[PDB]
RNA sequence: GAAGACUGGAGUGCAGAAGAGGAGAGUGGAAUUCCACGUGUAGCGGUGAAAUGCGUAGAUAUGUGGAGGAACACCAGUGGCGAAGGCGACUCUCUGGUCUGUAACUGACGCUGAGGCGCGAAAGCGUGGGGAGCAAACAGGAUUAGAUACCCUGGUAGUCCACGCCGUAAACGAUGAGUGCUAAGUGUUAGGGGGUUUCCGCCCCUUAGUGCUGCAGCUAACGCAUUAAGCACUCCGCCUGGGGA
């Protein structure tokens, strides 16, 4: 059954990449809103947009390449997976391929990348690498 | 409640007085027991397609039934592989 | 080549019709295969439980000489 | 069914028996009980002419219908019993007259059915019928040679003959013990198998429940002296030091045919066991 | 079961005059049906293939009694000592 | 964690469908063997060649009848059903599961699952039956330097049935179960919808199975490839040089 829908949408990004689809579109959630909004804030993907429906909405995602056609994201991990679920203090933030990538942690003042969450001294669950 | 058909062949050598008086007996004993007949049809002499018994034509016999607790079906194959006027039987539902 | 019961609206197939039956074995009497007469899947299984039907009750011969 | 014993004693070790489960009432009917004593084989002189016999438990004779030519009336099961005097069990059967009587119980027969002989019987299990009103294949029981005298032929527990064909006046029946017979079409039988089929799988375990039967030991013939057998005699053990092994009385015993050669009854059997 | 024979039992235990899928409603048909196999085993003693059907039932029918103790106790408990359960 | 709410999971209801799924009872026709009786004369059978064997006490062949047991010709199909083993003559009785359509109903009631409990080809074991063909062991004849083998003539347990054990297989797709995503082309099984047409028929779409070919991807290679050995998450089982073992 479904166990982890965080990992459906990082893993439906990927294969969306591989075949270089323009755009996909998933079942929605409140936490998968900040995740494809917050990858909208650097450029990772080109658009996205909600359509609202009875069970839980839906949610498409334009994604994003460069002129002749090469990868904007080059690779989507989970870290904190159902099974064991990782914490991070607040210098324990890593660095996604040294400041060129980002990482996506749920810190008690939200969602937020983790550049901002070094500047707030702040940790939280470590949810995404994404370069 | 399930309906049931019935068809069986018998002996040719025997009399007009003698073949009704099986037919109304096999069509008796399907009575008493828990159903209600509703077509007892006669299709007639025939050539038979192999040499079953001693015999070679036969006449053929046909019965409809509503039967509910399937015992008058058993009644009537118990009876009729022990009669001598009965060569060959079937029941089919459907 | 087309099916025969399809193409005709025939639902059921009776084991007392003996005249539908002789069409579909052979000459010894027995069952043609399906590529030869051309009738559908579904309908050549209800066509042999008819024909096995039938030989039972000596409407049909086994083996014919 | 059969009851196995736990083995508490060295003689209950390897003892079963049956449960009587069929068995109804404890009690036999009082006006059709004789009085029986043993012989212990002792002749009409007082001699030892058959061995092995004498001094069992007491019993006393049930008198049973073999004749069944009670025609006509529907005859009741009342109970199903033990008789000491047979392997199979009995059943009364008391009529719409008032009259009781006993027979032998089939196979599958139970107390509350409805028994019925002569000519208009359905062919189930316990009505009795001539043999030319039989169906070929049927299995029957207690088959009798000569009309009016009863039933003698298939009765033990267990045991079962079957109708095999018409010759005109005779029947061909199959009987028990393998054997293609002819008989009368005038004489009866009885529908189905009898009683007691377990009886054959007991165990009897002690030398003393042979006792109880009315058996007394077996000596073998070669542990005699010469003058007893033509088995004794010799120093230590000794083989059959004889062409053959012999009877108490000469006569061999393995193998030798004693049928007498110029049967009468030869031409009434189609085909032996 | 035969089909009237199951609605009777689907009226006779329906929280409201509509619902066919309430826990209340499944328990009883269930019941009823390993009330009926239990008989055709008991005499068909080698059917083991129809034997596993059974075990499906009693497997299902215990994941429900489960989820009812847990939802609401006061329907559990009226359920049992209707149906005659332990 | 607690209190509520929902319907995309799961299950019930309603309308259809297919199937060698299972247990019990009864019946059918070809064919082999044996037995009885007509006709008939000198061989039959077998092999790479032969011989043992059967036959003038009259065989093989042929016509008629009887007894008995086991397997079900054509249909028959990378067709169907089942969790696996496995299931193929026909009828009835008792029973399990699955697929499609509807959106009436409940409202997360789910997935995996160590220990535990059941099923489980064939051979084998115990008790009682049955025994036609086949056939370990065994006997005889050939082949061979030898032949405890292959080949030929016979043949016992066994193979069949009821009940109770045994618990293994190259029990294999050599591929654990659940869930979602990721080009196409083409057969076939069971359904549903629409267009042409009076039907038939042709075409398109769609659900669940079953085959083949092939892109990205994976792989040491062979190869797999929407029925993954690709991309991911959950739970269980197992491995760490060969022999000894
Ligand atoms: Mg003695
Ligand atoms: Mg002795
Ligand atoms: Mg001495
Ligand atoms: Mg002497
Ligand atoms: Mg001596
Ligand atoms: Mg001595
Ligand atoms: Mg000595
Ligand atoms: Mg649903
Ligand atoms: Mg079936
Ligand atoms: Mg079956
Ligand atoms: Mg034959
Ligand atoms: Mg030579
Ligand atoms: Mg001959
Ligand atoms: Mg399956
Ligand atoms: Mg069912
Ligand atoms: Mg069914
Ligand atoms: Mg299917
Ligand atoms: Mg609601
Ligand atoms: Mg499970
Ligand atoms: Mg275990
Ligand atoms: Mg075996
Ligand atoms: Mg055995
Ligand atoms: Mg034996
Ligand atoms: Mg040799
Ligand atoms: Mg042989
Ligand atoms: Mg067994
Ligand atoms: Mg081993
Ligand atoms: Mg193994
Ligand atoms: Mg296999
Ligand atoms: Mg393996
Ligand atoms: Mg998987
Ligand atoms: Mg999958
Ligand atoms: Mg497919
Ligand atoms: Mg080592
Ligand atoms: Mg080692």
């Amino acid at each position: 059954v479904m166990t982890d829908p965080i990992a459906d949408f990082l893993t439906r990004i990927r294969n969306a990449n591989m075949v270089k689809h323009d755009k996909l579109e998933l079942p929605a959630s409140k936490i998968k809103k900040e995740i494809a909004e917050i990858l909208k804030r650097e450029g990772f993907i080109r658009d996205v947009e909600y359509i609202e429906d009875d069970n839980a909405g839906t949610i498409r995602v334009f994604l994003k390449y460069g002129a002749t056609g090469e990868r904007v994201i080059t690779g989507l991990k989970r870290i904190s997976k159902p099974g064991l679920r990782v914490y991070a203090k607040s210098t324990e933030v890593p660095k996604v391929l040294n400041g060129l990538g980002i990482a996506i942690v749920s810190t008690s003042q939200g969602v937020l990348t983790d550049k901002e969450a070094r500047a707030k001294q702040v940790g939280g669950e470590v949810l995404a690498y994404v370069w | 409640a399930r309906k049931y058909e019935i068809m069986y062949i018998i002996r040719p050598n025997i009399e007009e007085d003698e073949k009704k008086a099986v037919v109304e007996r096999f069509d008796g004993i399907l009575t008493e027991n828990g159903a209600e007949i509703i077509e007892s049809k006669e299709w007639g002499k025939r050539r038979l397609a192999y040499e079953i018994n001693d015999y070679r034509d036969g006449f053929y016999h046909i019965v409809k039934l509503n039967a509910d607790k399937a015992d008058s079906i058993n009644e009537f194959d118990r009876l009729a592989k022990i009669s001598d006027d009965i060569v060959r039987h079937m029941v089919i539902k459907e | 080549k087309v099916c025969y019961f399809t193409s005709n609206g025939i639902t059921h197939i009776d084991y007392k019709d003996v005249e539908l039956l002789k069409k579909f074995v052979s000459e010894r009497g027995k069952i043609l295969p399906r590529r030869v007469t051309g009738t559908s899947a579904k309908y050549q299984r209800k066509l042999t439980v008819a024909i096995k039907r039938s030989r039972q009750m000596a409407l049909l011969p086994f083996v014919a000489e | 069914a059969i009851k196995k014993y736990k083995p508490t004693t060295n003689g209950r070790r390897h003892m079963t028996s049956s449960d009587f489960a069929e068995i109804t009432t404890s009690t036999p009917e009082k006006s059709l009980l004789r009085p029986l004593k043993k012989k212990a084989g002792r002749n009409n002189q007082g001699k030892l002419t058959v061995r092995h016999h004498g001094g069992g438990h007491k019993r006393q004779y049930r008198v049973i219908d073999f004749k069944r030519n009670k025609d006509g009336i529907p005859g009741r099961v009342a109970t199903i019993e033990y008789d000491p005097n047979r392997s199979a069990n009995i059943a009364l059967i008391n009529y719409a007259d008032g009259e009781k009587r006993y027979i032998i119980a089939a196979k599958g027969l139970e107390v509350g059915q409805t028994i019925y002989s002569g000519a208009e019987a359905d062919i189930k299990v316990g009505n009795a019928l001539e043999l030319k009103d039989i169906p070929v294949g049927t299995v029957i029981h207690n088959i009798e040679m000569k009309p009016g005298k009863g039933g003698q032929l298939v009765r033990s527990a267990g045991t079962s003959a079957q109708v095999l064909g018409k010759e005109g006046k005779y029947v061909l029946i199959r009987l028990n013990s393998g054997e293609v017979r002819m008989i009368l079409a005038t004489c009866r039988a009885t529908i189905g198998q009898v009683g007691n089929e377990q009886h054959e799988l007991i165990n009897i375990g002690k030398a003393g429940r042979s006792r109880w039967m009315g058996k007394r030991p077996t000596v073998r013939g070669s542990v005699m002296n010469p003058n007893d057998h033509p088995h004794g005699g010799g120093e230590g053990k000794a083989p059959i030091g004889r062409k053959s092994p012999m009877s108490p009385w000469g006569k061999p015993t393995l193998g030798y045919k004693t049928r007498k050669k110029n049967n009468n009854s030869d031409k009434f059997i189609v085909r032996r066991r | 079961l035969t089909q009237e024979r199951k609605n009777e039992i689907i009226a006779e235990y329906r929280v409201h005059d509509t619902d066919t899928g309430s826990p209340e409603v499944q328990i009883a048909v269930l019941t009823a049906e390993i009330n009926s196999l239990n008989e055709h085993v008991r005499v068909h003693k080698k059917d083991h293939h129809s034997y596993r059907g059974l075990m499906k039932m009693v497997g299902h029918r215990r994941n429900l009694l489960t989820y009812l103790r847990k939802k609401d106790v006061q329907r559990y408990r009226e359920l049992i000592k209707r149906l005659g359960l332990r």
